[PDB]
RNA sequence: GAGGACCGAACCGACUAAUGUUGAAAAAUUAGCGGAUGACUUGUGGCUGGGGGUGAAAGGCCAAUCAAACCGGGAGAUAGC
RNA sequence: CGCUCGCCGGAAGACCAAGGGUUCCUGUCCAACGUUAAUCGGGGCAGGGUGAGUCGACCCCUAAGGCGAGGCCGAAAGGCGUAGUCGAUGGGAAACAGGUUAAUAUUCCUGUACUUGGUGUUACUGCGAAGGGGGGACGGAGAAGGCUAUGUUGGCCGGGCGACGGUUGUCCCGGUUUAAGCGUGUAGGCUGGUUUUCCAGGCAAAUCCGGAAAAUCAAGGCUGAGGCGUGAUGACGAGGCACUACGGUGCUGAAGCAACAAAUGCCCUGCUUCCAGGAAAAGCCUCUAAGCAUCAGGUAACAUCAAAUCGUACCCCAAACCGACACAGGUGGUCAGGUAGAGAAUACCAAGGCGCUUGAGAGAACUCGGGUGAAGGAACUAGGCAAAAUGGUGCCGUAACUUCGGGAGAAGGCACGCUGAUAUGUAGGUGAGGUCCCUCGCGGAUGGAGCUGAAAUCAGUCGAAGAUACCAGCUGGCUGCAACUGUUUAUUAAAAACACAGCACUGUGCAAACACGAAAGUGGACGUAUACGGUGUGACGCCUGCCCGGUGCCGGAAGGUUAAU
């Protein structure tokens, strides 16, 4: 029926894109556990 | 092309919760 | 007058509206008006800090001149007008000089009436005077607690104070629900009593007429689970305990004022 | 007005597509690959300039790149700019 | 010409029955069914965050997860079984 | 590819937004992928394809809300918030029609426009803001009138003359299109107009707004569909004709009118009416202050240039989106032809799109999904579950009870087709030329051809049946509960539960009680006791008994006990 992702590039990019994740300290440490990992695609947001 | 480029393992499992009718005593 | 609705319908066999031709059918006056967004009950920190409230009809604010500073010049009433954001009705009055602006309206009062504002004014329903000036047992509205602030006291619809006594810098009121309260004698304050004295007898007949007024239900705490209100669950209809908040303080009679700041001022509570 | 040496680094190649050969024969218009930060400025005065013709309004549109699997890996081409030189009425290349 | 008026499509729901039950579908189809100018319905943004929210109140819902979500950690908890 | 056949047509068609990201088009391959085969494909491979001053984004403006210099708070992290700055789902600026590609078009090309901004002259020149005032600028419902899209028929034009009886008529088939823009300014709607004087207003100061009188005219201004002219002797155009692989491209191209019926679209953000009393800011117009001097700007016409940059293919009720799938599901907006019909229901069709990616047989049980039944009619069964039945419109008729509204479509009847007359088409609707007058032009009055057209009654007729299909109420009686509409356990419970209007009690004097928050603060509320919060009860009607020992709450504080100190 009505499944659970309905994709909005609008609000993936203001929920989990990379200046959503560069405005909090919890975010910025998202970002530090991304990089220490060698994850390919940091956010969302390409 | 006679080369064989498979895949792989392509998602989890859905649900094992399943059906529950049954009992001798409630 | 009031008027009960014939009963054509249900959720319209009990309604009684409160009709008054002496209102302005048209848009009010645009310069005193101002955007007036909904809350839901929710503060800044986005939670639910009033329940019950939400929905409901846009509403426009009007800014209604509870202080009267325009002492000395004589204004006329325009026109009555309705105002979603209170009890009373508010009346246009157009002051000498040719500014407009909102009051509350008294009870004698019509549009053509004059009001006049200012301590040499004359005793006559919608004129403001400070208490000083105003006799002892006159019904007064609009009652402002501290001189130069504006009315807080007597504001809702059928309201009125008295001013019960008078001697130094200090007058006693005893308002509306009956308190003895000492209000310092600079304090202005509106001759008459409100106006819209008639709105305590309409009925809303309907569950969606107090919707379309804000009031979104009211969840009955004994009908709720352990876990939601201290009146619990239970295996049918249940109470066993002493009437609560739902946050367990009592209701039922359990006094919360708690402000010995003010109480300096109040000579008698009410009873 | 442009200087000079920008206009040297804006017109990538002449693009051949018989849409392109059509357009040369029925509307007077090259079609050029630019480069990709070319305004429709830059490609009007760089093949004036260097075209040595007369030029009456570039039209640019920019082609995405598609994307293949050169073996088993999935690579993407690049974005190239396009444009659409309408000359006026003499023609030398 | 009013109405949480009436009948009835879109729409929103989900009362009954049959099918389906390794399904076409991790809740649907088919035939009927209720509301359909309203406490309606819907789009697009927003806001409330886990002993917390939100709840016309069912322990309901909070991403197919809910009498305390998920993820990572304490952590190789402990386990007279 | 062709000829039939079936299916959808308020969608299974056409088109946007989202989302996807090349699935688009062409040539190639057929391993795998495709629930079969495949020469085919949304598969592989290689080319090609997306053209903008006007569409969208960007941009200017703000809403919710975010962030937030200083600031206030807070072990720290940080929370809050002022200025301000972001944020559309809203407000601001301008293009249409034909033609075109294998694939793009409001973008290319022809034709005709239009918008904004930068830049070169005239007279009379006061221009000038983080400011002022207008305006922008706003609800629900309802009722028309004026239209139009569109349709329908007639006329015109082109063609036909019938594979089986008839068919040179009052026959048949097809077409009868044309926009922005510019011009005029009427059906409507709104509004008294104009000068002159004065002032405690709009923080200033204003020749604007508001106010106050005063002279003179209500004959003035805004607004606004649609017409009609122009755009346009142009384009398009049925069809013939060299063209020529007859696909197709190519040259031609006749008529291109009128009447009637028409929206859910426009006038209309109007009008009327209601109470629940219905964004904001800019663009815009206008007023000036500091400022400023035949400077700088403004204003008009004319001339020049500039309008960047991104998006633009394709899918969109889907095999490209969300559902692990080429998945019987979900998915915002727009367009919406004919014949019946009240209708976007339904039936059959058009434009258009498809036949759902395994078939061929056979015609056992049994199982799904339907059809029909002698006689009986609920005997079935937990239970009329399921099925059958009822079903339309008009008219007659309709009970107890009732809160006087209802009950009520109660119940129950009857009339329905087709043909003819009444009347070669009526009642109405529309309305021509004609007549006549003026403020003589988009008039007014009469006029009443043409066109359209129910409904009814008589008579005749046909069938077993005339609401013939589809479509489309079973009804009544006595009771429990809940006043009611509503809500609820997404995914076994829709209810008597929840909510409710009402009712009562209680708190609450405003820096309100409460709530969220170590706080600041914020909701309550820009409200103020006719208000708010909490609790219980649950429309209405009649009512609300007795108990203050227990337990709370409230009030009292003499005594007894009692903390830190």
């Amino acid at each position: 029926m009505k499944r659970t992702f309905q994709p909005s590039v609008l609000k993936r990019n203001r929920s989990h894109g990379f200046r959503a994740r560069m405005a909090t300290k919890n975010g910025r440490q998202v970002l530090a556990r991304r990089r220490a990992k060698g994850r390919a695609r940091l956010t969302v947001s390409k | 092309p006679n080369l064989q480029p498979y895949f792989s393992r392509c998602f989890s499992t859905p649900v094992w919760i399943s059906q529950a009718q049954g009992i001798r005593a409630g | 007058a009031v008027v009960k609705c014939k009963p054509t319908s249900p959720g319209r066999r009990h309604v009684v509206k409160v009709v008054n031709p002496e209102l302005h059918k048209g848009k009010p006056f645009a310069p005193l008006l101002e955007k007036n967004s909904k809350s839901g009950g929710r503060n800044n920190n986005g939670r639910i800090t009033t329940r019950h409230i939400g929905g409901g009809h846009k509403q426009a604010y009007r800014i209604v001149d509870f202080k009267r500073n325009k002492d000395g010049i004589p204004a006329v009433v325009e026109r009555l007008e309705y105002d979603p954001n209170r009890s009373a009705n508010i009346a246009l009055v157009l002051y000498k000089d040719g500014e407009r602006r909102y009051i509350l309206a008294p009870k004698g009062l019509k549009a053509g009436d004059q009001i006049q504002s200012g301590v040499d004014a004359a005793i006559k329903p919608g004129n403001t005077l400070p208490m000083r000036n105003i006799p002892v047992g006159s019904t007064v509205h609009n009652v402002e607690m501290k001189p130069g602030k504006g009315g807080q006291l007597a504001r809702s619809a059928g309201t009125y104070v008295q001013i019960v006594a008078r001697d130094g810098a200090y007058v006693t009121l005893r308002l509306r629900s009956g308190e003895m309260r000492k209000v310092e004698a600079d304090c202005r304050a509106t001759l008459g009593e409100v106006g819209n004295a008639e709105h305590m007898l309409r009925v809303l007949g309907k569950a969606g007429a107090a919707r379309w007024r804000g009031v979104r239900p009211t969840v009955r705490g004994t009908a709720m689970n352990p876990v939601d209100h201290p009146h619990g669950g239970g295996e049918g209809r249940n109470f066993g305990k002493h009437p609560v908040t739902p946050w367990g303080v009592q209701t039922k009679g359990k006094k919360t004022r708690s402000n010995k700041r003010t109480d300096k001022f109040i000579v008698r509570r009410r009873s | 007005m442009i200087r000079e040496e920008r206009l040297l680094k804006v017109l990538r190649a002449p693009h051949v597509s018989e849409k392109a050969s059509t357009a040369m024969e029925k509307s007077n218009t090259i079609v050029l690959k630019v480069a990709k930060d070319a305004t429709k400025a830059e490609i009007k005065a760089a093949v004036q300039k260097l075209f040595e013709v007369e030029v009456e309004v570039v039209n640019t549109l920019v082609v995405k790149g598609k994307v293949k699997r050169h073996g088993q890996r999935i690579g993407r081409r690049s974005d190239w700019k396009k444009a659409y030189v309408t000359l006026k009425e003499g023609q030398n290349l």
